[PDB]
């Protein structure tokens, strides 16, 4: 009866949940469609409250979702998360904290920010839920970063180290290996799990990143929450929304994961259409000021847990389009994170994979996870790598001969090494070791 | 090598069996969800008590309706609810209709604005949600 | 050995079945009181002997209930599963099939519905007799 017991409990459970079914449920009235944004009257909601709108199949009485982004005190401001069309003239409305899966349950599986199973498979067994919305966690009772998180790419590992609970940006562009790269991290980084928010990905790009990239190697040990470029931009907040909530619950259970955000400026760019879309002026960049309220929001909640406890570590995609830093989602990015790993569109078209940006990219934890005499040999490999990069032309020429230039001199001594010790390759893993070994076979001891 | 995926389908066959035990007891629950939706259309009965009370309730919820509000309920509690809270529902405003649609010992008030649906049919639609959080 | 536990699976999974003819009418119906009871607002009278037997009736509309599991496997394993589980499974009655879709050293329970001959048969003798109002 170990198995009856479940059954009679399942059931127990339900019985007693009955008593908490609503006597009596309120309906307003939807006043006016003439845009993407109702206006519905009779019931007062607070933000983000999902609303049904009442849709007349026939017999059928089919069930709109929707959203409230806002009011006039006695209107409320509706938006769909699906059409509209179908929907009567003063049309009844009712509200339906909204449940979601968590747990191991969703380990091997893609699903939406509703929490619905993208994979074409059944509902996770969902013996747990949750909220979307918790409460911040207080990094008052959070715990300090001493350990290295082994990202399993040597140039991070070695030249910019990440540890536990570190968040930390990505900047990059279209085809410079972003996707592989994130790939990569997601199979070989050492966390108990790997959740990947994919935010306003292409769809085609979705099912390329889960079928040819994260492989069934990195598959089975991530959650992948997908919200693509089609969806509704609601849909995509609730991806991220979604995907941190995970790692949250994850981080609950004493698990360290690693948390991937793609991408950070699909997350802002779907706050502005909603911003917008509730006329709220644009005031910084043409991007309104939620959006700079919203990044800080999202990532503030990644981080270490309680002593003795799990982790978040992330790392939020930004999207560099084009030669930049004009753009004020990269300085919002770099001002609320911890450091960055700057991708070279330079690099990658050499050949030079993943593309990396020493110079650019940087990690304020890691003086703070090596040795000095570690971090010695940092320094100088990049003051190497730059004296390479700015006389690199000359000693094509022949222009160049030793004891003028002692870095240039040693650097373009170390150059194939350095080169070869920056690339790394698809399937090619770098441990913590694998790393710092690989470091003395240049310098040291 | 036997032992190797001999194992496999051993905790494959454990993983399956597992997956069943929400199912069937979703499945069992269903049981008692048709015989309880059976209950309820196979019969009438004499006791308002609990709609005279929920009514009760709807008279005095806010905000209130201005909407020239209406209470309906089946023609079968609706000479007995006209008696006893007939004169309040006149005092509130409100009128009365019988609906042939609401089952016994529920009721809506409708007005411009909106309504106070306490019918048992969306009773029960709440119901199922709590057994399936998938429909 | 792995022999005793996927025996004691069967074993005590069918057996769990089994339970629920004598232990799950009542159950059921304290279930469908409390329904009816908490969507009309107040404890309705019903007669306990017809409501009883009509939880019976769903019952015995479930065939894994009603008749016995399938558990099918996929042909490449088919024959080293039987071995194990035959004389076991034969006991209890569950018939077994390889499945093509089911991927290698994997498994996967329904619950078989039989021949159509013998479903037929069987509702003969429940269709013959009609009750009286
Ligand atoms: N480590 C690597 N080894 C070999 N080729 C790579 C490596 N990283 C990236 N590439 C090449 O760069 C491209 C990366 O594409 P992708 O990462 O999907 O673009 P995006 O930068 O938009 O994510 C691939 O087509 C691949 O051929």
């Amino acid at each position: 009866t170990t198995r009856l017991t479940r059954w009679l409990t399942a059931l127990d459970n339900f019985e007693a949940k009955m008593a908490l079914l609503p006597a009596v449920r309120r309906y307003g009235r939807l006043t006016r469609a003439t845009g993407l944004v109702l206006e519905a009257t009779g019931l007062q909601l607070p933000l983000g409250a999902t609303c049904i709108i009442e849709r007349q199949d026939g017999p059928e009485t089919k069930e709109v979702e929707s959203e409230v982004v806002g009011f006039n005190g006695q209107r409320l401001f509706l938006m769909p998360l699906e059409e509209v069309e179908g929907i009567l003239p003063g049309a009844r409305v009712y509200a339906r904290g909204k449940q979601l899966p968590l747990g191991p349950a969703l380990l091997g599986r893609v699903l939406d920010g509703g929490g619905k199973p993208l994979d074409g498979l059944p509902a996770p067994d969902t013996l747990e839920t949750g909220a979307l919305i918790t409460p911040p966690f207080n990094p008052l009772q959070r715990t300090p970063i001493e350990h290295v998180l082994d990202t399993g790419v040597r140039a991070i590992n070695a030249l910019l180290t990440v540890g536990r609970g570190q968040r930390m940006g990505l900047f990059a562009g279209s085809g410079v290996g972003k996707s592989v790269l994130l790939g990569m991290m997601a199979r070989y980084t050492r966390a108990d799990v790997i959740v990947v928010g994919l935010i306003g990905e292409r769809g085609r790009e979705v099912k390329d990143f889960i079928e040819n990239i994260l492989g069934p190697d990195g598959r089975a040990r991530s959650v992948v929450i997908a919200a693509p470029a089609d969806v509704s931009p609601l849909l995509r907040m609730q991806g991220a929304a979604y995907a941190t909530r995970i790692a949250e619950d994850f981080r609950d259970r004493g698990q360290h994961v690693l948390l991937i955000m793609d991408s950070l400026t699909r997350y802002a760019m779907a706050q502005r259409e909603i911003a917008l879309a509730i006329g709220e002026p644009p005031a910084t960049k043409g991007y309104p000021p939620s959006v700079f309220a919203k990044l800080p929001a999202l990532v503030e909640r990644a981080g270490n847990g309680i002593h003795g406890g799990g982790s978040i570590t992330a790392f939020y995609t930004v999207l560099t389009e084009g030669d930049d830093q004009q753009d004020p989602i990269a300085d919002s990015a770099r001002a609320i994170l911890d450091g960055h790993i700057v991708l070279s569109r330079r690099l990658a078209e050499a050949g030079h994979y993943p593309a990396i940006d020493i110079e650019a990219s940087i990690s304020r934890a890691m003086t703070a996870l090596i040795t000095e005499q570690h971090y010695a040999r940092v320094r100088l490999f990049k003051q190497l790598l730059s004296s390479f990069q700015r006389n690199r032309d000359l000693v094509s020429v022949g222009a160049y001969a030793k004891g003028s230039d002692p870095m240039l001199d040693k650097a373009i001594t170390l150059w194939p090494q350095l080169e070869a010790f920056l690339q790394q390759g698809i399937f090619e893993r770098a441990d913590w070791e694998d790393s710092l070994q690989a470091l003395d076979l240049i310098f040291p001891t | 090598p036997i032992h190797a995926r001999m194992q496999q389908l051993v905790s494959e066959f454990q993983n399956t069996l597992d997956a069943l035990d929400s199912v069937i007891a979703s499945r069992l629950m269903q049981m008692a969800l048709e015989a309880a939706r059976q209950v309820i259309g196979q019969t009438p009965a004499v006791d308002n008590s609990a709609l005279i009370k929920q009514i009760q309730q709807l008279l005095q919820q806010e905000p209130l309706f201005s909407g020239k509000p209406q209470l309906r309920v089946h023609p079968d509690d609706l000479q007995r609810v006209e008696e006893m809270l007939g004169a309040t529902l006149s005092l509130h405003g409100w009128r009365l209709r019988g609906d042939p649609t609401l089952h016994h010992g529920g009721c809506k008030v409708s007005a411009d604005e909106g309504d106070l649906d306490a019918s048992v049919a969306t009773r029960w639609q709440e119901l199922c949600r709590l057994a399936a959080p998938g429909v």
